[PDB]
This record gives C-alpha cells, structure tokens and sequence, in this order.
C-alpha cells in the first residue's frame, strides 16, 4: 500500500514513534538479536490468529503485525510475477534475495518491536530499547562487558 | 514439516578407505545444514556447517556438499579418529529443524553448563538450567537438544537474542524456554518414559539472514533426565 | 530482460567485458564526468535512430544501446503502475527516485561508455579509460593536477 | 518538450529599502534545477542563487529564492544601491531544453579562469571558431557552457559541453554550432552566420548536481569575445579594428 513503499524506500517514515520508540532505538542492536523474517512471520501469524480468535486481544500491535506481513507477501508477489513474464525461476530468486538484502533487517526489526511489545508487554521492550542504546553508547572504557538481556517474563 | 532421511545407518570401512552419507531433505533448505560427529560419552561436535564450509581444526578429508534437498558428507582418507555416529541437522525454519536419524561409521584396522537433571516421576514436571559463560546472551541463540539412550539426536527448541522462543512441533506445549540475564532454562511438563534422555543446549550461531538452528556450537555435557515410578 | 535485471540488481553481470572493458575501468571515472540519465537518454536515441536510417553502420554498440533504453522504459512503466494502482502520483515519483538514487550512475556509465564509442571509436575510450585509471592509482606528487581529458575528434 | 522562461516584470523600479520581486514561469517541470544571475552594464552575468533557493558564496541574505516545478521567485528585501542590475533565471528541462528567462532591469533609488578569444568581424554566411581557454578547472569532472548576448538584448543559451565529453545543444543551435574539446580548451564553431549572430560571446564553467545536470549553473564566466557580421567585410575576416 501506499504506508509500504514510504517506509519500505527512504522517505521520512519512523513507523515506531506512535508506540513510543524511534528508528535510532531499534537501528541500535546487533542483527544477530533478530530471528529470520520467516521465523518472525511464523510468530506475527500465530498472534494475529489469537487476536483472531479472540478479539477482546486485539490492539495496535495486530494490525502493524497484519500489514507488515502483508506488505511482505507484496514484494514476494512482485518477484513470483517477475517469476512469469522472464519464464524462469532464477530471476523470482533474484528479486527474493535483493529484498532480503536490501530491507530484510527492516523487516525484522519492525515485526520483532510488535512481537515482543504483544509478548513482553509494551512498557517492558521500551526499557529494554533504552537500556542496550545506554550501553552502546557508553564508551567501551567504563561499561559493563555484557549488553543487557531482555529476560521472558515469569509465566 | 521438515523430515531429513539419512542413509545408510552404518557404514564400516577400512583406515583409508572413503566414506559417504547422504542426507535427503523433505523440503528445500537451501544450504541451513550443519553435520555433527559424536563419539561415545561425548557431546555432539560440530564439522561443518552452511552445507560446504568446515569448523575449524577439522581435517581436509572431511567435505560437504549438496543445497536444496540433497546433501552429501564424504570422508575420503578415512581414518581411526574419524569412528563416530553423525549426523545431519537440517533447518527449514527454527519450528521446522529437524536432524536426521544418524549414521553409525566404524572403521577396522564460551561455556555452557546444564544442571537439574534428576529422577523424575511420571506426568511430573522438570526445569532445567543452562549457566552462559563468555557468550553475550543478547546476540546468540540457545538451543535444547536430546538424546534418549541408545538413540539419536532430538531437536528440541531455540531461543534467539531478542528472546523469541522457537520450539519444534512435537515439543509444542509440554516445553517452554525461557532467559534470564545469565541462563536459559527449559522447563518440561506431562513427563513420560518417551522424555528420558540427556539433555543438551549448544549457542546457535545466526547467518545474515538470522537462521540459528543449524548451526550449534559449543556444547555442553548435558544433563541426564529419567523418569521413574520409583519416586 | 533476463539481462537487464541480471545487471541492475544481481552484480554478477559485467557488461563492458564483451567489449574490451571492465566494471572496474569505468568505475574510476567521477559521477561528475557523466552526463544525466535523460541527456543521454536524447543523445542515445538520436544515434539510434542514424543506425536506423542507415542499417549499413548498425553496431553492437547501437544494440547495446537500444537494450539499456528498453530497460531504462521497463523502470518506468512500473514505476507508473504503482502508482495507478496506488492513489497517487507520489507513489510512482517514489519508485522514480529510488529508482534514479540506486541504479542512475549504473545507467550513465552504460550509455556514455557505448555512446562514446560510437562517437570518439571503441579504441579511442578504450585507451582513455585506461590512462584515467593509471592517473587515479598514481600518488598525487607523481601524476598532474588535472585528470587525463578526452579530446574530441578532429 | 520546448523550455520557455517567461520572467515577469521586465522592468522595476525601488526606493533604497524597498523589496522587489521578479518571478519566473517555466512552460515544464524543471523540479529545481534553476539559476539566477546579476549581471550590471558592461560585465559578465554572475551566479547569485543556483538551485532555486541555494545562495552562491558572498551573496547577502536580502536574496531569497523560492519555487519548484513550474513557479520560481527571486526576492531582494532590503534593496541596496549595489543591487542595480538586470537579473535573468536560466532554467535545465535537459541539457538540449535550457532556457533563459527575458531579463528584468532593476533600477533602485537613492585560480579558476576562462579566457574567449577568436572574436572578429565576419561577412553573412561565413565561418568562424571561438577559443575558451581554460585554467584551474579540470575539464574531466566539469562542463563548459556557451553563451550569446546581443547588444542590449538578453543572455541567450547556446550550448554545453560535459567531462564525458558528449555536446549538447539548444534547438535553435543545432547543425550551425559545434562544440569541441581539448585538454586545454573548449571551442564553439559557428557557420552561416547572419546579422541575428552578431553578438557577445561568453563560455561559463558548469557544476554538475547528482542527478549529473550542469547547464543551469554557471560560474565562472569569461568576459566575453565579440562577433560581428557585416557586409562591409570581404569573402576574409577582419580584427576589430
């Protein structure tokens, strides 16, 4: 949708700021911290079929989970259909892999956000976020070896 | 649904002769396949992981290759050292990772540390703890596997650095893994003769599109798990 | 097609190696040295349409042109159909200037690389191409201020 | 696909003090990719603001320029004696559809070098070639531009020349006018000339944008060589004499 493209591809779109976050907190950690997309996708299908099934559930984080992940079956629609008119299979695997490396981590950032925010509770991640920029900030000279660890919550 | 067919069960070969195994996979994997040697009383050892590319220190005789659905490991100058049971682990998703049934080879001629293993009773419920030294809890994943007596290896579940949990589908719902900032603990539920094993967790390592579950290494030495009507 | 997304977007495709170059050789040149996409796009079209009028001196070069312009078509009219099936105009001047911002200096070395040899000879580029790079990897106390200039033909 | 300028007023008239303001209508889209100059009695133009609001290096705040698209102003607000001048927008379609705008004369109130040369008298219909000699200006990464004035007419774009070496030429231009390149030098050769030819000279040093658009933003300029056909001269040429 119109949304996609404008965060997707430059433009000035912090999709966090509404929850309380910003592009700098998440661009913060490793990417070693994020899950494939696919793994991702798995997770943000199995909330949004929760909040499916019992709509008391559903919040703001559904519906970003629902569009992000629609906004990623409309890039894997662009390239199966570039998969036809080039009859060939190797170009659709071409554009999978110029998607995932060109906004596979943006990907995971957002769709880890609303995960964890549905999962850890909102407040939870937002401190977390804040934490581990402190400590990537902090000069190496006087900060704690370890980064900080998001723990799950006690049942 | 991923389910690795590992073939033959057991090869034996003289010191010198070439070995090889094949792994068949039931959906494309890409290259997300590492292979592991266990000798007996020891943990699993990662040889080579991504398919192709060998851990460092072993041998040149070792080579893997395949992508997709079929994989090869070939030991060519096989030696005494190399006598071990491997296997492939095959990761389509971090749900679906799976490993295959295990090759038996006989030939003639960073700290991780589980605890809590006990004797359990039937149905009980179990957690067990995995103390993290030298690995930064926030980048790398943890990942659960067992093994009963006597049998191969089972994938249990992972936990990335972000703190997702992945768990595959058998575990679903009797394990759940959780973090704290120095341990991950794996707590078990609904205990049956079918979950006495050694339970192991080994780091993931992620490639750059973030898959962990083929790839695990260190280990540790697992902690034993049986469940008994004696208690 | 197949070619032209191969280039573009999978970086296993030099262009220039049939030709007698490298992607490393026109690499060293200054985007400043190229002409806009658009104005070689004119200057492209107009060579064309020579080859056209006179099938006589149609060149490899002339067809490597016409492929590059084909493509350069092909971005755009997708780039309008997002954009008709989106609401807005916006939409598609996005795709136009993602579109200009990643590939746009990829285009210009294409065109101004065939262009100039249909213009200055094939081995009058090749040799300048040649000497700008020796003057690039030359420490500056050894080479002249100015880079070596491509004269035009007499 | 034809770029006209129209600049309006023609003429102004401020007090010390006062503010003025000139705007420019393009017949297309340029986006930004417009000049102003300044140019007083008896001197080459001089770029003021290049990309339709970026002030050039000296020029006082009192300039302002604004627009995109098709709508361009330029705005003087605390007018100063220094300021009398007659300004021109240059506008970049391509490299082929450049344009000036007509001019507006503005009355108030109370180691980079480039050399022309090659200026004579010429009978209609003849031949003659222009030198621009160029000094501190790498001719690889920079454009050199062509420009006409007629006397006590407006600047008129001829043509432009890039790094890379490829000419471009405005419609009325092309087929009389060649641009050639040296590693010294930038020539304008001209053919059939008649008394519409007669006419100050100017080459100009173009900066590309990132885009690679150069012909909308000149400095610095030469002064000039001056042409000029009469039938007074011989199937020959003759030196200003």
């Amino acid at each position: 949708s119109k949304l996609c493209l404008g965060w997707l591809w430059g433009m000035d779109i912090d999709p966090y700021k509404e929850f309380g976050a910003t592009v700098e907190l998440l661009s913060f950690l490793p990417s070693d911290f994020f899950p494939s997309v696919r793994d991702l996708l798995d997770t943000a299908a199995a909330l949004y079929r929760d909040a499916l099934e019992s709509p008391e559930h559903a919040s703001p984080h559904h519906t970003a989970l629902r569009q992000a992940i629609l906004c990623w079956g409309d890039l894997m629609t662009l390239a199966t259909w570039v998969g036809t008119n080039l009859e060939d299979p190797a170009s659709r695997d071409l554009v999978v892999s110029y998607v995932n490396t060109n906004v596979g981590l943006k990907f995971r950032q957002l769709l880890w956000f609303h995960i964890s925010a549905l999962t850890f509770g909102r407040e939870t991640v937002l401190e977390y976020l804040v934490s581990f920029g402190v400590w990537i900030r902090t000069p190496p000279a006087y900060r704690p070896p370890n980064a900080p660890i998001l723990s799950t919550l006690p049942e | 649904e991923l389910v690795l067919t590992q073939t033959p069960s057991s090869v034996s070969a003289a010191v010198g002769g070439t070995v090889t195994i094949n792994c068949q996979a039931s959906q494309s994997i890409s290259s997300r396949l590492g292979w592991y040697q266990q000798k007996p009383g020891q943990p699993p050892k990662l040889l080579i992981y991504g398919a192709s590319t060998l851990t460092s220190g072993v041998p040149s005789r070792f080579k893997g290759s395949g992508s997709g659905t079929e994989f090869t490991l070939t030991i060519s100058g096989v030696q005494r050292d190399d006598a071990a049971t491997y296997y492939c682990l095959g990761s389509d998703t971090s749900t679906d990772t799976a490993f295959g049934g295990g090759t038996e080879v006989v030939v003639k001629g960073e700290q991780l540390v589980e605890s809590g293993g006990r004797l359990v009773p039937p149905g009980g419920s179990l957690t067990l703890t995995c103390t993290v030294s030298g690995i930064d809890l926030s980048s790398n994943a943890i990942s659960w596997v067992r093994q009963a007596p006597g049998k191969g290896l089972e994938y249990i579940g992972i936990i990335y650095g972000g703190s997702i949990p992945y768990y595959s589908r058998w575990a679903k719902g009797r394990f759940t893994i959780s973090k704290t900032s120095t341990t991950v603990a794996l707590k078990m539920s609904t205990l049956t003769a079918s979950d006495t094993a050694t339970y192991f967790c080994a780091r993931g390592k992620s490639d750059g599109d973030g898959y962990a579950a083929y790839r695990l290494d260190p280990w540790g030495l697992g902690t034993l798990v049986t469940i008994s009507s004696l208690v």
